[PDB]
């Protein structure tokens, strides 16, 4: 009787169950690992918190509505200020993670809609302005808050664009990353395991951001007859298998 | 024959002849069966 | 090897056919899953699909230019052409580049090829024959200053000397500092407010330096250089979305404004053909 | 002194040859390799990911619309939508099957084109898709739609369907960019019965479509893309 | 091996020298079939007769020209000769032609060697050194529209770069969509009511350019390009009547009107010797 | 570096020579080949068919 | 020796010796031999 | 080849730490002798450092 | 005569490649090596030894 | 494969792979270990 519809996650102290999964992607096939040895440069032995932050952070919610663009957020910036996991991303020299990204978003037989979930390793934003202008630092660690595509250019921030992922690159081709539909007709939630991926061992965790998680509307929400037009969406991301490494005195950054 | 000392000086490489498509393909956690239902 | 296996009529509750893309899955689906089909064989290997293929030959990544001429009362050699360099890169020159970054992390060896030609367009009598010497200048070397610098001494750093209508030819091991090159990099040098954004701040590989060794004959001389560079031994991970608009900038992923719709639009309605 | 005889060829530069050369870095050491998930090895592996057509290709500018085909509760008989297979252009183009077929010359092999219903889940449907074999029009009724490969797709709780435009062709090979004696066929959708939205219910309702290529795909003779082109160097 | 048996007189109810022609074969009389013979051998083997052989040496098939000069303000350099091309194909020189066409089908390897040799007409100091870069140019391909487009940049296209009064040489394998390259083809591209009708529809192989890589000198120089093609590997199919007319048009069978007998009359009787 | 002396000839290009050259396109699958009725080998093999002869030449 | 990969690298070939006119000179149904009557 | 080897706290009489610079030795001390240290492995050898490759261009 | 093709670089000069090269003195004998304290292989080794730093470099 | 007949004439030399730093970090005459007592 189990079905691939059902699940339950239980990471740390926290639990997930969705009644209508659409089974889970753990990206290019890998499972979230610990750094061997043979792959180590640093000679500092790491700390891993295990439990206390390898649990599910819940961000805040968004409201999809018929005019919606889409969302992006980074990673590990999004979860900079949740709870343990956060103090020793700031205290460390560096750190490393896989996560598990839940999204979801409820509705009923009679509203149709369909967001596609996908993550990207290592994406650049553009600059709105064209030629050489840089993104500022500020833009690209938007935090909890995440990127909202429909938002208006700033200054010195990305173009939010969606035809075109922020970079110059056509959104059909998203599909070429790991990535799962919710089919409001289909699907509530969508789950992908990212395991860490990098060209070094180990990195800093403010400098770089190493995923995008992104939910862009692609079949528009269209809700039933007099039925309030929006559906809240909310993200809930588990750090998994974290460790950190080089403490000292405790990074400070921009804004 | 390499007439030279270092790696980087050989020719080309030679086919991976590697080649499998389900880390891009399929990475889901639960293996689906072609034929079998997709969602049970 | 088979393409297509024999398959017949079908009358099923097995149907391969349906599936759930919200799953994420590309399902391997086959003509015969859902015609009746007759035993064929591949013929064919895809070798010529192999990543060491698609990035092996030689790409043209950068044209400059040097001349010859007399430097007597030249201020700024470098701004003379007396010599000129290159912030060495691969992402100057966009049809390499569109290639290149269908890929996330890249690993590679690099063959150089240096072709460089003589325009005389001026007056001459004749034709010189000047000897280039093209010479690595990593981060951290002292850069040079004239023509004929001591840095041109190049005790320490490897240089080769060609003549102008011939070709150099060498190759350089994988001098990344990390385990491949990014092609992408979605970070900062440090966290600071006002930092460049990119790979710039990472793929900072030093330039390459080229000036002629010969003496000035009476004439000028222009002499055009082009790099070529050929992957061997290549090693890419993470494939991403092909490059839709122009590029604008090497290393930033941004495009320019107002740029065209990159779909053809249909002549006539959804349902034409 | 061993005596040698130069051939036709000596001295030229062909980027396409593969030889030794020396190292200009004698001796160094280049940083060990560490796991990164996701190495790629051949194009065949990646052109079997399927992604989203713009099929939809009527608008003005591009947007996130011309992904969306729209269907329209209670028509009958009628089309939904239709396309030449010219992989190399057109609808096709801009996928990442298309954007890797320009870089080669000629192409063989089954395509896989699926549709994913996004209507409301109370809602039902019977779809007909329809590949015809080069050597005839681009269907223009479903009678004519029907005598040639297709399959009737009933809108249920699996959500996708696949179709296969199974290789059918005298030639081996076809060239990617359009070519008439190399053609490969029009690909058309009709509605069986009908779209029928549940009551409350109410507007179009749109399918996504996909194309990846079947293990059984070919490509060779690569050259250069016409999707990319400039007009002076790049600089920082 | 004998090429002759010794034979004596005959006085036989078997005649082998009575046939039948309308059967349509050609019975293997020998000499000794109706004289008396004496043994000799052979001495040969046919080594040179020999499909390899027969098509193996390299035969010109194209000659075209492209000038070195400056482009400041051409608006065409396509017409200009800034650079040419040429639609590959094999049937344009006449010489190859007629041997090829012994056969309907063909396969085989190519081998090109490409001579280009500079003439200056008017005026000139000196000889300037060129290199010349022959390119392949497949069909649905940026075709190159400046002397310099980025084009030129072949990052995926094979190129070789050689020197004028050199020659280039490289070989390419049998590029033909089907198993054999047509000699033939009595079809049509569709059933269209105004297509062409021949091979140029089949034979579509599309073309191969070339450009001088040297910026102006102060003279003008001519570029003559010879390309010259053997094949190698060769496999034949089907011989047919060899061509009688002369040909007017690459790919089509068409002979010129009023064209003159091709049969040498005789110069008296049929009785005549 | 081993020594070499380059005799008369070198760089002279003989239509009817017959050697390696590098492949412009490497790994390339030519199409696989399938039976066609009528393969010649020789010219010796069909010179032996017979054909008409114009004899009657005084036209 | 080939220094070469591919296989269109290589020098020509070598003598079919193989030599057949029959396909060319004699393709009747029934065999005819040379000294029985043409037409029986 | 181990660049360093595991080693964790340690409360001991012996201080590899505290030498006499005055001696004229330099004393081979390591990450690990004052702080706790992982393994991880050298993957190099010094080859681009030998005097004959310094020498040699 | 062996048929040879020369490739792209030939003739250049790289300061850093390692062949072999005929010597001007033929059949000359060097002078015997004596032992001398002191020998150094790598450059890793010298950089193992302390030396001092001018820390107080205000002046 | 040596074409020439001094040694001279052979390419560079291949690495001392020898390496021991003590001559230069350690020469003292009693042997000191790291972790006993510098000064007795
Ligand atoms: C990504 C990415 C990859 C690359 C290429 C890096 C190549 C390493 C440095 O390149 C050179 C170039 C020239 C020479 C040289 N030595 C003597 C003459 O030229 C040495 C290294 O650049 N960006
Ligand atoms: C019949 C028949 C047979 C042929 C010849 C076909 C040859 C294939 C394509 O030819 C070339 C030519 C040049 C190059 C080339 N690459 C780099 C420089 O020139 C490649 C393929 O043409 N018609």
């Amino acid at each position: 009787g189990y079905s691939d519809r059902v699940q339950q996650i239980t990471l740390g102290n926290s639990t997930i169950t969705t009644q209508e999964a659409a089974n889970a992607v753990v990206c290019y096939a890998e499972w979230p690992e610990y750094l061997p040895d043979v792959d180590a440069s640093d000679v500092n032995k790491t700390s891993k918190p295990d439990t206390s932050v390898c649990r599910f952070y819940t961000l805040d919610s968004k409201t999809w509505t018929t005019g919606s663009k889409g969302w992006c957020w980074k990673l590990p910036d999004a979860l900079k200020d949740m709870g343990v996991f956060g103090q020793n991303m700031f205290f460390h020299s560096l750190g490393r993670s896989g996560y598990t990204v839940h999204v979801q978003c409820n509705a009923t037989k009679f509203h149709s809609g369909c967001l596609l979930v996908v993550v990207i390793p290592e994406h650049q934003l553009a600059s709105h302005e064209g030629g050489n202008v840089s993104v500022k630092y500020t833009f690209t660690h938007p935090g909890e808050r995440g990127i909202d595509l429909s938002s208006a250019n700033e200054v010195g921030g990305p173009v939010k664009d969606v035809l075109y992922n922020m970079n110059g690159t056509l959104l059909g081709n998203l599909l070429i990353f790991p990535h799962q539909f919710i089919n409001l007709r289909t699907n509530n939630t969508a789950t992908i395991v990212i395991p860490y991926i990098n060209s070094v061992p180990i990195d800093s965790m403010t400098r770089h951001n190493n995923v995008s998680l992104m939910v862009i509307p692609i079949a528009p929400l269209t809700v039933p007859t007099g039925a309030t037009p929006s559906l809240p969406i909310t993200v809930t991301i588990a750090p998994m298998c974290t460790e950190f490494s080089g403490i000292r005195s405790k990074s400070i950054v921009p804004q | 024959i390499n007439y030279y000392k270092d790696a980087a000086s050989t020719s080309s490489a030679g086919q991976s002849l590697s080649m499998d498509p389900s880390k891009f393909t399929e990475p889901v956690k639960d293996l689906m069966l072609k034929g079998a239902p997709a969602l049970n | 090897t088979v393409a297509s296996i024999s398959s017949g009529p079908k009358h099923t509750q097995k149907v391969p056919i349906l599936t759930a893309n919200e799953t994420g899955a590309t399902m391997p689906v086959l003509p015969s899953d859902s015609i009746e089909t007759r035993t064929t064989y591949m013929h064919f290997n895809g070798s010529e699909t192999d990543v060491e293929c698609f990035l092996g030959r030689a790409a043209c990544v950068h044209v400059t230019e040097i001349q010859n001429k007399d430097a007597t009362g030249i201020d700024n050699h470098r701004e003379a052409k007396l010599f000129n360099d290159w912030k060495i890169n691969l992402s100057s020159l966009v049809q390499l580049r569109k290639k290149l970054e269908l890929f996330t992390y890249v690993r590679f060896d690099s063959e150089y090829t240096i072709l460089a030609t003589a325009s005389q367009p001026d007056s001459a009598n004749y034709s010189s024959n000047l000897v280039v010497q093209a010479m690595y200048v990593p981060p951290g070397a002292p850069n040079p200053k004239e023509w004929d610098d001591y840095t041109w001494q190049s005790a320490s750093n490897p240089s080769v000397f060609f003549k102008v209508g011939d070709t150099s030819r060498f190759s350089v091991p994988y001098v990344g500092l990390a385990s491949a090159y990014n092609c992408f990099y979605d970070g900062y040098s440090h966290d600071d407010a006002e930092t460049q954004y990119g790979i710039t701040v990472l793929n900072h590989m030093g330039s390459m330096a080229f000036r002629i060794v010969n003496e000035h004959d009476e004439h000028k001389t222009l002499v055009k250089i082009r790099v070529y560079h050929r992957a061997k031994h290549v090693e890419a991970w993470i494939p991403r979305a092909p490059r839709a608009l122009p590029y604008t900038s090497i290393g930033r992923t941004n495009y320019p404004k107002n740029t065209e719709p990159v779909i053809k639009k249909r002549k006539g309605d959804i349902k034409s053909y | 002194g061993l005596p040698t005889t130069t051939l036709p060829g000596s001295g030229q530069f062909l980027t396409t040859d593969d030889r030794q050369s020396p190292s200009a870095l004698p001796n160094y050491e280049p940083t060990p390799r560490i796991h990164i998930p996701g190495k790629v090895h051949n194009l065949l592996e990646i052109i079997q990911v399927d992604t989203l057509i713009p099929m939809n290709n009527t608008h003005t500018k591009d947007e996130v619309n011309s992904y969306l085909i729209p269907l329209n509760a209670n028509r009958q008989n009628e089309q939904v939508f239709g396309t030449n297979l010219f992989i190399g252009d057109g609808v096709f183009k801009t996928t990442l099957l298309g954007e890797i077929v320009q870089y080669y010359t000629h192409w063989s092999g089954s395509l896989r084109f699926s549709l994913m219903y996004t209507g409301p889940a109370l809602s039902s449907a019977k779809l007909i898709l329809a590949y015809t074999p080069p050597g005839a029009r681009g269907p223009q009724d479903r009678r004519e739609a029907m005598l040639g490969t297709h399959v009737v797709w009933d809108i249920g709780l699996q959500s996708t369907i696949v179709m296969t435009i199974p290789w059918t062709s005298g030639v081996q090979f076809r060239y990617t960019d359009p070519d008439t004696y190399t053609s490969a066929g029009f690909l058309s959708c009709w509605y069986q019965t009908s779209l029928i939205l549940p009551p409350e219910t109410t507007g179009q309702v749109y399918l996504l479509s996909f194309i990846s290529a079947c293990p059984d795909f070919k490509l060779r003779l690569m050259k250069d893309t016409q999707t990319i082109s400039q007009t002076v160097a790049l600089t920082e």
